[PDB]
């Protein structure tokens, strides 16, 4: 009875399946595929952020040269200069009028924001999609566990035990290469580590916050202080991370395909709606109802009174029940044309009771299987007026 | 600096408004708003447009659904099947 | 002047090609790939070890039946047994004779060894390769840094600005799957996690060494003690680990194709000699000679002396320089037949020095160009006797 069974892949929207076991009375399904997040695989390349061009103060040498030298500063520019005069608080202070020497010197430094307001590259494979599955199963009504998709492992999470996947849709909407922010997810084709062009994206790139070395291609170009007075001239492009905060391009979770959501968190994708999944599951044997305790309802019949050729379960039908005991009766209409509301009905000694559904066809010919009694509810359906809400139940559509 | 959830933006609600596998979308906001959406399809076909002047827009929703992100306003998602009886 | 280069991968020789840059004097590299460490991207699927049935005390109750459950350890085999009659120090203690029961229960558990005598599964993919890429350049005499290979990455180490690959020669010695032993590594079908047929490789599967869930398919079945006296009899497959140590397979650093050698480190894959990397450098132009400053050494004359038709640099040649100024002379033949010793020679006004070479072709037709100035050293050559040493400088063999 291991009932494995092909399955869309969509989220919201519950997948009443049926469990024919030969022997025993059969069983609704009822799998909900709450969520879809994805956690492919990736790896932090670098963090960047904006600059800030922390100078350090500069060396002025009243009658002579100073020589620079270049230390291991990430992008340490550093000028000697001469020709100064400078002004500092008693007027100018070196006597000298042309050997004033001035050393300028600025390196760049990750921001304070780059701990916390920064961007973030990522080389980006496949990985493991996951879901917190919920079984509102059969009688047991109940289990909301985590799973996988890879297609042998379990989780037995209440009583089941569900393999599921691995789906056919590969795919990834995150590309190979990835920048994130926050919480807006970019799949944008960052440089690399190492080479970011000034001004543009990248232009620093540190391996991670914590990390001390990086690179910083601003270019930074110190020019000399003016007319004999200090201070430090740096010439800089303002960040590649300034600039793809005002001139960026939008967000996966804006622009993506195949309808998925985002997080800065594990980098999942959440609820990607596409394709399908090859789901298997191993009930509990003790969850089955023996074939010769629930009433055999056969010699019945059924119509549709009010058919809506819609989304919503306005689909309806009423079954003229002919039980032998009263009781419960699980039900499902084993071709995908018609979706139903109810798991489940409960009988009396043959009496009638509607359900609701949702189709696709104008003349919905679906089978209805009334716990091992087929009947075909044929009839004719009607348009609606209303759509402007979220997403449907009917998800059937095909040649009508 | 932090993590702090500054209290923030909010646009106001649009004019939802029906049309065959389209939204009409009456719109009113107050500030420059960026609206932005996303066909579920593997074809993708998103949007983006900052709103500041109100605007009457239109969106063709397809059969399996369209999301709508009125600003930071959470986003919204829509089943459009057939009206067309 | 960025001397573009295909460039043969082998691991254990200089490659010194000319810069040809029109207007000053070229430059001979020497660029030897010393290493080619590989580094693949990869995952840490599980690790194994051998088990250890860590058996918890049975449970002995003496007048009827103690129900055991299912715990949750790892292979959590328990079985209840009746029929005892445990002899404990005094004979016997427990004064029924058939009500006497036993409660058996043992799971598997990680091995102390599993902590640091351990395989370890993982999914290989293709990653990146690396290199600490010696060039006594030019003048410059020196530079040994790490670089890579994807072919837009510098590494400004020195003072030359060197861009490697891509290569063409994606052969990844490792396999998708490989096991991972100590420093044996091996290229093996690993199962899986949560699957491992007991006794078979992987009958435990940890994710980790920290991680205390884990599979254990050991077929570990508990078997009733006999005769009344109290023991555990757990009967089980010795574990996969131990045959795998035993049983196993070779390693892929004794059965690897095109020379790789291998490490329990980055999971590198050293030194594999295969196919071309096109090499590009931007020297600098600092470090360029002008060429009115090198002799002009034209109106010359090159000839073998004693050519070794082989592989160490057997092959010498006279040639009678004819100099205009006195100084050094880079040397190189741009024609592959002839790999030299010498990069560089000295020369007096108009004197005569030979060089080192070796050469595949009985017929040695190569130009050599000492410091523009081209000239066919053209001879023939002879086969040496004493070939059992490590490995050549001549890497050139064609049609001859």
């Amino acid at each position: 009875y291991e009932h494995t069974a092909v399955m869309p892949n969509k989220v919201g929207i519950p997948y009443k399946a049926l469990v024919e076991r030969p022997g025993y009375a059969p069983v609704h399904l009822q799998i909900q595929l709450v969520n879809t997040r994805i956690i492919p695989s990736t790896n932090l390349e670098y963090i960047t952020c904006k600059y800030k061009t922390k100078v350090p103060s500069p060396v002025v040498k009243c009658c002579g040269a100073t020589q620079c030298t270049s230390k291991p500063h990430p992008d340490y520019q550093c000028q000697v200069f001469t020709g100064v005069y400078p002004f500092m608080w008693g007027g100018a202070y070196c006597f000298c009028d042309t050997e004033n020497t001035q050393m300028s010197e600025a390196y760049v430094e990750r921001s304070e924001e780059c701990s916390i307001d920064h961007a973030k590259a990522y080389k980006v494979h496949t990985g493991t999609v996951q879901a917190m599955v919920n079984i509102t199963y059969g009688s047991v009504s109940w289990r909301s566990a985590d799973v996988y998709v890879n297609g042998e492992t379990p989780a037995k999470i209440g009583d089941a035990k569900l393999i599921i996947g691995p789906l056919s849709s590969a795919w990834s909407p995150f590309d190979n290469k990835v920048v994130v922010y926050g919480h807006e997810v970019y799949n944008y084709d960052f440089p690399e580590y190492g080479t970011g062009k000034a001004g543009s994206f990248g232009d620093l790139q540190s391996r991670t916050s914590t990390s001390n070395d990086l690179y910083a291609n601003t270019n930074l170009k110190l020019q000399r202080p003016q007319a004999g007075i200090v201070h430090t001239p740096f010439t800089q492009a303002p960040s590649g991370f300034e600039r793809w905060k005002r001139d960026k391009g939008a967000p996966l979770n804006d622009v993506a395909p195949f309808g998925c959501s985002i997080a800065l968190e594990p980098l999942r994708a959440e609820n990607c709606a596409v394709g399908s999944i090859p789901i298997s599951i191993d009930i509990p044997d003790a969850a089955f109802t023996r074939i010769s305790e629930t009433p055999t309802v056969s010699d019945l019949e059924c119509k549709i009174t009010e058919c809506t050729y819609a989304s919503d379960f306005g689909g309806i039908a009423t079954v003229a029940y002919k039980s032998s005991k009263a009781g419960n009766c699980p039900i499902h209409s084993p071709s995908g044309v018609a979706v139903i509301k109810e798991n489940d009905v409960t009988l009396a000694e043959s009496g009638s009771f509607t359900f609701h559904f949702s189709t696709a066809n104008i003349h919905p010919a679906f089978k209805l299987q009334v716990c091992t009694s087929a009947v075909t509810c044929k009839g004719d359906c009607k348009p609606p007026k209303d759509h402007i809400v979220d997403y449907p139940a009917q998800h059937t559509e095909s040649f009508t | 600096p932090v993590k702090a959830k500054c209290i923030a933006t909010l646009a106001p609600e649009p004019l939802v408004e029906h049309k065959h596998r389209t939204l009409i979308l009456h719109l009113h906001p107050d500030h420059p708003t960026l609206l932005t959406t996303r066909s579920l399809g593997s074809d993708a076909n998103p949007t983006r447009q900052w709103i500041e002047r109100p605007t009457t827009v239109n969106f063709t929703v397809t059969g399996e659904g369209l999301e709508y992100t009125w600003g930071n306003h959470p986003p919204k998602r829509v089943w459009a099947q057939e009206s067309g009886e």
